Formats: structure tokens, C-alpha cells, sequence
């Protein structure tokens, strides 16, 4: 598969270099590896192919003069970015094509965030109301920069939880709820929340009223 | 060269046909490439020169055109299919080489389900927010199609700042949404009032949620 690196807060102004690392083929066959990215709420944006064989590479013309695509080894391609925007603020892929084939191979993306400001971690609030079913959940409160992990009860509790998409706050830092439905008969539900920019580790959990 | 896709957002029927536009500025011939991309994760490839089914694609799916305008045409649609589709150029007429390159602005496809009407509950905050400076109460809408509208009164008075709503994405089996608005205020304004309501509207009908803050 394909796993990209190197995402996290810059400032504006920045350089920053991201790499997308090959598992189980090898750059040394012929491919096309491309960056896509895509800022929040907003479509997909090509950035630029290489081609593995020979590093023949081809950019977007709003690319070309400010990032850089690199074969580094037979299991990395680089894109190196300077000049940076809070408008390059995206989630950053890789992927791999052949020849007019599309690109059937992604991987999860890495986030990069170009703002003002500091890494902040997250305060964790719990959710219940002022009843044989009750809805609990997790505020994870002012945030920077995403993601934040959110899981209940380890990853084993499954039936009925709803995580909500972030939400990035007009102070610039984000915020997002996750609730759990549970039934008089369940066992107490915790909320797992990790902030890895932060190194933030924080358990909570819900009683209900 | 550039890719133009239309519409931007298209509403379908559970069981109906959609097609999505995708526009070159100049001959592509038949690379063109379609995905699919459901919230929070990467594309999907659904479609390679125009008309070849990817792996693992159903076949309700469909791609057509050469040259300049090509059709991208979901036939049957499920509410599994509410997400938002992007054409991609895959050919570069000046180096003549087949990279998968620049992409159409994308269209949002929202499936119209089997209507319900969304139930409601009000978080009030926790003890430990107000020493902190601010306050966020949330309300949640569960499980509803279609969309609500959320309006906040405080002591009666609608608030017009303060606000942030986020809606989960349309559920694969049944079309619904899920909604958690937030209302954040400094400790000083939300100690200055008692009453706090949430008010979700779907249409012609109403669900209403409120907590006094001296009763928590």
C-alpha cells in the first residue's frame, strides 16, 4: 500500500517536505506516483506525477516553480513545498496510476496545516443530559492542528456511536463531539482522546444526568 | 487544458438515474478517469478511459464520451451513493504521455430517502467549562432525511453568532443524517442568562430542546 509522511503545523511562510513510502511493490517497476491534495470542504487538486522509471516528472501549472516531486529510493517519492499558505492547508496524498489508467491506489493522506498560531491541546468535557436509553458522548474542545482520535470503551463498544466531523472555530481552533446511545443495562462508556500533536492522552468517563 | 464538471450538487431518488457532466477544454480522446469519494476518506477509482469499470465497482455505475464532454451515470441509485464524484484528465496532449493529472471541480450527489423526522437532545455544559472562559452548549438532531434548519434562542433571543453546525454524512443503509450544532459564549454571557433552547426545524415541523442553567 501507501502511507504518506511528513504532515503537521507550519507557519505561513514555510518549507516542508512530505514523503509517500511504498509497501508490498516497488518504485523500481513503471508507475506514475502522483500528489493530490484537497483543502477541507473542497475537491482534489493534482500537484504532480513521476515517472518511476526514469523521474520524468510532470507538474500542475500552479505547482511548477513551487513544489518539488522526487524519487528518493525504490520505496519513496517526495514533495517538497515551500512558500507556504494558510490556502495550502490540505490533506496531502499519494497515489499511483499507470498509463491512462486512472489511479486505483491511494493512500490515507497526510494533513498539512499552514496557520498562525501554536499547537494547542484539547479540553475534554463530558456530554449527558440535565430513562431506560440515554445518549452520552465527549466534547473535545480547542484543538490545534487536527486530527484528534476518538474511540469508547478501547475501540469494543460498537453499537451506537456517532462521531461528528470537526469543526474549525473562528478563534482558529477546532472542536468535535462524539456521542454513544446505551440502555439502562450497559456498562459506564469511556471516551479515549488523543492529541498526538500535543502528546495530549485523556480518558473521561460518562455518567449519565 | 481544463476540466469543467456540472452540476455542482444534484439531488436523486433512491432507485433513480443521475448523470454528471465533465467538460476538456480540448480532446482527452477516452482518458478520463472517474472517482468516487465518500467524507473522510480518499477517492476511489470508479472509472478508467471513460467507460472501463474499475475492480470491485457494481455495475449501476457508468461512464461514457470521447474526446471533449463525458457522462459519468449512476443507474439505481442507493443511498450508499451520496458522496461527491470528480472526473480526472489522463492524457497530456503536448508530451503525449498518460498520466493521471488535473481534475473537474467535482459534483456532490444527495440521495433522497424515505423521510423521517429527526429526534433531539441538549447537552448542557459541563461544570468544568466555565472556569475556562468560554462555554459551548450542544444539541444533536439524530437520524433524520431531510435536512433541518437549527435556530438557538437564549432567553428568547435568537442568536445569530456563536454557532457551528456539523452534519455526519448520509448513513449507507438509510439515507440519514445525523446533526451536532454547537453554541459557544463567554462564562460572562452565559452567566448573564438562564434560558437555553434548541430549535430544530425539517420543513413545515419543529423539535424543540431547552434546559434552564440554575436546574443543572
Amino acid at each position: 500500500q501507501l502511507v504518506e509522511s511528513g504532515g503537521g503545523l507550519v507557519q505561513p511562510g514555510a518549507s516542508l517536505t512530505l514523503t509517500c513510502t511504498a509497501s508490498g511493490f516497488s518504485f523500481s517497476s513503471d508507475y506514475y506516483m502522483c500528489w493530490v491534495r484537497q483543502a477541507p470542504g473542497k475537491g482534489l487538486e493534482w500537484i504532480a506525477c513521476i515517472w518511476t522509471a526514469n523521474s520524468i516528472s510532470y507538474y500542475a501549472r500552479w505547482a511548477k516553480g513551487r513544489f518539488t516531486i522526487s524519487k528518493t529510493s525504490s520505496t519513496t517519492v517526495t514533495l517538497q513545498m515551500t512558500s507556504l499558505t494558510a490556502a495550502d492547508t490540505a490533506t496531502y496524498f499519494c497515489a499511483r496510476g499507470g498509463s491512462g489508467d486512472g489511479q486505483s491506489l491511494w493512500g490515507p493522506g497526510t494533513l498539512v496545516t499552514v496557520s498562525s498560531g501554536q499547537p494547542k491541546a484539547p479540553s475534554v468535557f463530558p456530554l449527558a443530559p440535565c430513562s431506560s436509553t440515554v445518549t452520552l458522548g465527549c466534547l473535545v474542545k480547542g484543538y490545534l492542528p487536527e486530527p484528534v482520535t476518538v474511540t469508547w470503551n478501547s475501540g469494543t463498544l460498537t453499537n451506537g456511536v456517532r462521531t461528528f466531523p470537526s469543526v474549525r472555530q473562528s478563534s482558529g481552533l477546532y472542536s468535535l463531539s462524539s456521542v454513544v446511545s446505551v440502555t439502562s443495562s450497559s456498562q459506564p462508556v469511556t471516551c479515549n482522546v488523543a492529541h498526538p500533536a500535543t502528546n495530549t492522552k485523556v480518558d473521561k468517563t460518562v455518567a449519565p444526568s | 487544458i481544463v476540466m469543467t464538471q456540472t452540476p455542482a450538487s444534484v439531488e436523486a431518488a433512491v432507485g433513480g438515474t443521475v448523470a454528471i457532466k465533465c467538460q476538456a477544454s480540448q480532446s482527452i480522446r477516452s482518458y478520463l478517469a472517474w472517482y468516487q469519494q465518500k467524507p473522510g476518506q480518499p477517492p476511489k477509482l470508479l472509472i478508467y478511459e471513460a467507460s472501463k469499470l474499475a475492480s470491485g465497482v457494481p455495475s449501476r455505475f457508468s461512464g461514457s464520451g470521447s474526446g471533449t464532454q463525458f457522462t459519468l451515470t449512476i443507474s439505481g441509485v442507493e443511498c450508499d451513493d451520496a458522496a461527491t464524484y470528480y472526473c480526472q484528465r489522463n492524457y497530456d496532449s503536448y508530451s503525449g504521455a498518460y498520466y493521471p493529472n488535473g481534475f473537474g471541480g467535482g459534483t456532490e450527489v444527495v440521495v433522497k430517502g424515505d423521510p423521517v423526522a429527526p429526534s433531539v437532545l441538549i447537552f448542557p455544559p459541563a461544570a468544568d467549562q466555565v472556569a475556562t472562559g468560554t462555554v459551548t452548549i450542544v444539541c444533536v438532531a439524530n437520524k433524520y432525511f431531510p435536512d433541518v434548519t437549527v435556530t438557538w434562542e437564549v432567553d428568547g433571543t435568537t442568536q445569530t453568532t456563536g454557532i457551528e453546525n456539523s452534519k455526519t454524512p448520509q448513513n449507507s443503509a438509510d439515507c440519514t443524517y445525523n446533526l451536532s450544532s454547537t453554541l459557544t459564549l463567554t462564562s460572562t454571557q452565559y452567566n448573564s442568562h438562564k434560558e437555553y433552547t434548541c430549535k430544530v426545524t425539517q420543513g413545515t415541523t419543529s423539535v424543540v430542546q431547552s434546559f434552564n442553567r440554575g436546574d443543572c
